[PDB]
């Protein structure tokens, strides 16, 4: 266990003297299951995709790309695919699904398809299945998709938003895949908890339940099937479990809105990430608010992500933006 | 012949359970429907099994 | 730690509830003594009425034994897909847990055979009147269990 320093262009910027602003900021961070590669984006930087074999960071740089999804628009997030290595289902902001091949001997990107169902006005959300054979993509405005993998990339059905609940105009914040794969939990603006099923092919809503009354911000999942962890924009992370939908735990650390949620591999150690720059970890099997560690952090937006692997510890918040790698944390202090 | 009898009637009972030997479990999955293992009923091959 | 006490709360946890019940009866300042007294006529009460509870919010909880399931750790360089090995321990402990690798489930395997799950509405308005009168207002210690009394109640008027 030592500090040790992530080698990006980002270290460089902020060593040399420039003053206003050295990187700019990040969008999105997603894992493959393997565990050896990363997605990291950011907004009018790079998506650099990555490909570390055996040292702990300071092996090889693999590539920094500008121009990967065009040079008009964004990405809001980036899909690994389980079943193909080499495919990531990146979709831009205003009308693209792109989808793109990376080359470990060449130093470019390559693209195998783009692929769009027309009317497309903002697809934001475009996860895979765990098992990787379908394909939600869902728009925070009108309606949500339902897509496959396996054949090809061939639509099947959709499901329009106001069909769900009936309050108003809701925004849809985060929605989770179930662990099977065979179920929707999808996290609203007004605190609603809704449950889809999504078999092959149909998409039908189960049950709505009132978890909150705020942004349901993210939702994440137990590796041992147990229990569903949710967040807010209030203090609340509350833990549901699965075989009977109720409540079990209450983290009520209520000192600001809640940003991000992770979990461990194992299923131990909670990560909750709030908007006065300070972390916690807290424990799952045991009491409610057992701390592991708080971290202040400095003035700027961090990220969290834990790998899929082994324990390893991927925060963000650097004096503008670098990310940090925590090498051999099981104690932690 | 009886006080030899009762001597070996326990060397019968110590190795029945507290010697022992087992084989070396080395796990075979062939479903991807369970997701989850225990190491308590696994059953070796046919052609292991008889032969033991 | 020693007494009386540790013997009217591990008779409770295997499953003799006709004593305890004879005894709370008749001392019922008993209570406010120790907090795990409650936690163990709660773990009886929630064995009773979880087949109940299933029935009534059914086809949401019959897919969801389809909804727990785990994920398969996978392996980066010839692309497996194998499942999660786990151990089974027996403690002395009636919570049950999951450790890193192992889980630990209660010794005593029979402890529920001289209790009984009960029929819709018509045993819940009678079994009620025996346990939860001996801990009035102590569900708040056992909040699951005010939960799933009362989304019965939502789930009965709607039936």
């Amino acid at each position: 266990e030592d500090k040790r320093f992530i080698h990006v262009s980002s270290r460089s910027h902020s060593r040399f003297t420039s003053t206003p602003i050295t990187p700019n900021e990040i969008l999105s961070l997603k894992f493959h299951v393997s565990g050896s590669s990363m997605a990291y984006s950011r907004m009018d930087g790079s998506l650099t995709v990555w490909f570390i074999k055996d040292a702990s960071f300071d092996k090889s740089v693999e590539v920094y790309i500008p121009d990967c999804c065009g040079s008009d628009k964004l990405a809001t997030d980036l899909s690994w695919n389980p079943t193909s290595l080499n495919q990531i289902a990146v979709v831009s902001n205003s009308s693209e699904i792109s989808l793109l091949l990376i080359n470990e001997k060449s130093l470019t990107a390559s693209k195998l398809r783009t692929l769009s169902l027309g009317s497309k006005t903002k697809v934001n959300t475009c996860l895979y299945d765990p098992l990787g054979n379908w394909l939600l993509a869902a728009t925070k405005s009108e309606k949500i998709y339902l897509f496959d993998v396996k054949k090809d990339h061939s639509s099947v059905c959709s499901l329009n938003i106001s069909d769900i609940s009936q309050e108003d105009n809701d925004v849809v914040y985060s929605l989770a895949w179930s662990n099977g794969g065979s179920h929707i939990f999808i996290g609203f603006k007004s605190g609603y908890l809704a449950i889809l099923k999504a078999k092959h092919g149909i998409l039908e809503v189960c049950t709505k339940i009132k978890a909150h009354t705020g942004p349901i911000t993210e939702i994440k999942m137990d590796p041992w099937g147990r229990n569903f962890i949710t967040g807010s924009i209030d203090g609340n992370c509350y833990v549901w479990n699965m075989k009977s939908l109720c409540c079990e735990l209450i983290i009520n650390d209520l000192n600001s809105a809640v940003t991000t949620l992770d979990v461990c591999h194992l299923g131990k150690i909670l990560g909750i990430c709030t908007e006065d720059e300070m972390v916690y970890f807290y424990d799952l099997n045991s009491g409610n608010l057992l701390h592991s560690k708080s971290l202040a952090n400095y003035k700027t937006d961090p990220v969290l992500k834990f790998y899929p692997d082994k324990s390893w510890y991927i925060m963000s918040g650097k004096n503008d933006t670098l990310s940090n790698h925590f090498v051999k944390n099981e104690k932690n202090l | 012949t009886f006080e030899h009898l009762n001597r070996d009637t326990l060397r019968y009972i110590n190795l029945l359970k507290r010697l022992s030997v087992d084989l070396a479990k080395q796990v075979e999955v062939s479903d991807p429907s369970v997701t989850v293992y225990e190491m308590d009923k696994w059953v070796p091959s046919e052609k292991l099994q008889g032969i033991l | 730690l020693f007494g009386k006490i540790k013997l009217l709360e591990r008779l409770l946890i295997h499953g003799c509830v006709i004593p305890v019940i004879h005894v709370l009866k008749q001392y019922p300042k008993v209570l406010y003594v120790s907090e795990s007294l409650s936690r163990y006529l709660g773990r009886v009460f929630e064995y009773l009425l979880n087949p109940l509870y299933t029935s009534m919010t059914s086809s949401g909880e019959s897919k969801d034994m389809a909804t727990a399931l785990m994920i398969t750790r996978i392996d980066n360089g010839i692309l497996a897909h194998k499942p999660r090995l786990i151990h089974k321990y027996k403690t002395h402990e009636p919570f049950e847990s999951l450790e890193l690798n192992s889980s630990y489930v209660f010794y005593y395997s029979e402890w529920n055979s001289n209790l009984t799950p009960f029929a819709s509405v018509n045993d819940l308005f009678e079994n009620s009147h025996i346990y939860l009168s001996i801990i009035g207002p102590y569900l708040g210690r056992i909040p699951t269990l005010l939960s799933k009394i009362s989304r019965i109640g939502v789930a009965d008027i709607q039936k």
